[PDB]
């Protein structure tokens, strides 16, 4: 009721555990299932929606509440990635050569962003502490900066001529663009294919988990060299045949769910903070 | 005797002035913007 | 906070990223300026109220129907310059109940499944390159009212070829609904309250908005203002100068993580 | 002032922390950055060392202070790695295929070692504990191994003849050695090409950091099995774009400094120890 | 122990003496022979050396202790001298014509400096005090120096004509330049085979014992025209057969090692600490 302001809530120790709410959260929740086309292409069954669906409802899971979105590879689904159910699982497949692109896809989506918009031909762009980042998308989203000394004039570049701007992202579908704090650089980016914001990472984002397919240790959700955070949301998991997968998916849903919560910033309570 | 100290830093704003008198003779020397880089390696095209 | 969200507080009567703007306009409001270099001069009379530089933003849309296509609200603040045609006057209508208030969207599978409003707070949006809402009422017994459920022709129209609709039908009565899902999607909106973060500024015309549905009350808010206008610079000027108070109207309490203009839960 | 001999310090549990010393660190100290050759060739500009070298100014680092040193690869650099600077820093572009020296050079940077000379054909040599390696540098280290008993004869091996001997390594850049301990072992080294030396691992080498550029965790820098330390001082970051790295490597330069520490071998304080 | 340094060390005038400590160090020390190559000629004896490790065994040193390094001539040893073992015997042979060279060898490796590079072609460079000296050492090391006065401007020379420069050294291997301390000079040094080094003499290395074979006392390890302090390390011995030179090391080495101290070894073999 009171939306606006941050009051201290006050527990007390010995207070009995309520019981289980796993089934109530199962029958009141919808799941997503975020894989990638070639899953489909090798299960080879037209039906194999409504099995999964049924094996759901073994689960728990109401026979209405489990989606299946599915995205071509990596590089398009990090094009405005856009998860509305209350749970998000995302099987990723892993890649030696797009680790990066990886890293970038799990620090967009599991993450909490708060974006400004950004006029590269208006303005020049500082990043003021080390949760700020320059996140692009796009078909081919390709970013050059010119840092800018204390007097405006470019250095190891020129402001007028952008071929001496230094690249730091090429044909990129997203990229997340870390420059040094502080200083203001002059922005080429290729803007008629592509949209670049200013944004914040506010904190986790609880309802959106990755399962790494068949890859190693290799996320970085974290610009810092000295960190890389294995969160409970980021699983990893050997494979062959992709029915294995998500038998292992279904059979391990209250484990999965159990590692992510309820979208924080999302339902009533997180009204007049930043969204409902 | 002291007040010769907290005049010398109170007054010290006067500094800036004689710097500006002795730029007022000195004599500018303005660098320009200087080349550098992968300079591509060319040559004379295959002659005879 | 979610844990002291139901919790009192507290005072006494005798005790005594940075900010971001956004301008939205119609793009003949830059045809008409026509200079290449205003939105500069623009933010630098702005930074003379405060805003730093890189904090004021310009976004440019055709005209009411295609900014109606899904809007998006991009800073803190979105100060909306709206042009006034007698002939869109519900548009305009439309665009500011789905601007100036916060909605919650459920999609809606017309095909499978009829659809009724519970309460007043609730209504259907559509939105995209063209709606056309044709509403069949049923009864008890699921048998059309004026219509029948198989012939779609005896369907009753509400919206022909809109690019954002919000439709009111008689709530506990379910619809078969006829919509263009192909050009356009239609969802389960409920009105949450004001969206204090964005104001709306029509320029020219007369008060006619109306943002609620309830036919006795066309209430206008702090956030819904109105100028006359014979130049674009000057109402570019009026914006400019008297930001202050256009702030005050609003509250910077209402920015959601996205720019979409209703939350969407599945 | 009482060197070459420990006396123990005793403080209190209560006195105040002092302010900040990371600005006067900045200040009164040097920061070396080794990259590859292909690091260079990526950027491709020259000016970019001055370009970084004002971007660390605006951290605080002195102009001058920065210096930027080159290695064609890690092959070449592993040759004899001499780092001067207060801080290093060393950009180490990963290659599964060479894993192993990879972890050899971090085995060599990360650590003191305290090292000996090895005169083969004329001395038998032992490792006393697990601390001691044969480290053996050169352009191409071959080294075989026979393994005498009590009675001095080889093991599976003839002390006369050569080719009997255990290949342990051939044509290495650099190569750390680990036999049985207690087993007195023939040694038959390339000297002309290459130098073994008889090597103690004191312990850690604070002033050193080896950011892994791509790749996964793969350093294993403890001869022991049974141990994979990922200290502090080893980062990783994936990575498309050298300019990103470098930038990355700026920003947190705060990050990667305090996962470093002084040389604690170095400075006065260590006198008549081993050095200064 | 740097916690300890700053800390007193109180002892009683009554503790008992502890045992003859010589043997425990012969047997976890090294020892480190360094000899001319005319001894080895000499010699003429391929076991020479194995027969020089039996005996310093009869003497309390254990088999693998004793190293043996052959250097051409004093100024060959010159470049880069490295010091490996704990204990560091240099047999230098004596010539009238090599005095000063024969001194400079001696003040570097019987003393622990401290070095940093000079860039003598960007700045103009001081002596700040009697302990520092710009150390030379290269192939051939040709130092000519022109002092400046207050205004920058050269004194006896021209900064623009290094013609008139006054040159110091010609054709060294090693040189320990001296200078007027406090006044700017500007440097010409053959720099492509040529290092040049600002160096501090910290204190005596006395680990590092010089045998002079044959001669008199010329050696000065003192810049100081006022003092030639002979030490301790500094021996002198009269020769005529090499093998008598090598029996004499090794009888009373017990008398050669006690009057070397050692934890003076730094953790690299070489003659000077090099800072950034
Ligand atoms: C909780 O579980 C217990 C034991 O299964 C049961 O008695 C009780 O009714 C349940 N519900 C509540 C609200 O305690
Ligand atoms: C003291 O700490 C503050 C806060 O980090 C810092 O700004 C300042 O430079 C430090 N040193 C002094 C002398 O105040
Ligand atoms: C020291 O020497 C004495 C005299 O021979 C002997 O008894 C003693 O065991 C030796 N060792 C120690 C540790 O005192
Ligand atoms: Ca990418
Ligand atoms: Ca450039
Ligand atoms: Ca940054
Ligand atoms: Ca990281
Ligand atoms: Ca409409
Ligand atoms: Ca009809
Ligand atoms: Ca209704
Ligand atoms: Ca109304
Ligand atoms: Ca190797
Ligand atoms: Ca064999
Ligand atoms: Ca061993
Ligand atoms: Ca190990
Ligand atoms: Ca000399
Ligand atoms: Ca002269
Ligand atoms: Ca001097
Ligand atoms: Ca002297």
């Amino acid at each position: 009721q009171n939306y606006g302001i941050n009051l201290p809530i006050t527990g007390s120790m010995d207070t009995a555990y309520a019981n289980s709410t796993q089934e109530e959260t199962f029958l009141t929740s919808t799941l997503c299932l975020y894989y990638p086309t070639e899953a489909a292409t090798e299960i080879n069954d037209n039906s194999w929606k409504d099995t999964l669906s049924q094996l759901f409802l073994t689960k728990g899971w109401p026979t209405g509440s489990v989606y299946f979105k599915e995205y071509t590879d990596i590089a398009s689904f990090s094009v405005d990635p856009q998860l509305y159910c209350d749970y998000n699982v995302v099987l990723m497949k892993y890649d030696a050569t797009l680790q990066l692109d990886m890293s970038e896809l799990a620090d967009l989506i599991l993450n909490e962003w708060l974006c400004n918009p950004m006029d590269i031909t208006l303005y020049y762009y500082q990043q003021t502490d080390e949760a700020n980042k320059w996140i692009s998308m796009g078909s081919s989203c390709t970013i050059k900066v010119c840092p800018l000394n204390t007097q405006t004039l470019g250095i190891g570049c020129l402001t007028t001529d952008t071929a001496t701007f230094e690249e730091v992202a090429t044909a990129e579908k997203l990229v997340i663009t870390d420059v040094v704090d502080g200083v203001n650089h002059k922005l080429d980016v290729t803007t008629a294919t592509c949209t670049i914001r200013n944004c914040k990472k506010l904190g986790p984002r609880e309802n959106v988990a990755v399962i790494q397919v068949g890859g190693s240790d290799v996320l970085d959700i974290t610009a810092d060299p000295t960190t890389a955070p294995q969160t409970e949301r980021m699983m990893r998991i050997n494979w062959k045949k992709w029915w294995q997968v998500f038998y292992t998916v279904v059979d391990y849903v209250n484990q999965i769910i159990q590692a992510m919560s309820k979208r924080s910033r999302s339902l009533n309570s997180a009204a007049f903070y930043y969204r409902i | 005797a002291s007040l010769i100290y907290r005049q010398l830093l109170t007054n010290s704003y006067t500094v800036d002035l004689s710097d500006e008198i002795q730029e007022i003779g000195s004599t500018k020397t303005q660098n320009v913007t200087i080349n550098l880089g992968p300079f591509a390696q060319t040559g004379y095209a295959p002659v005879n």
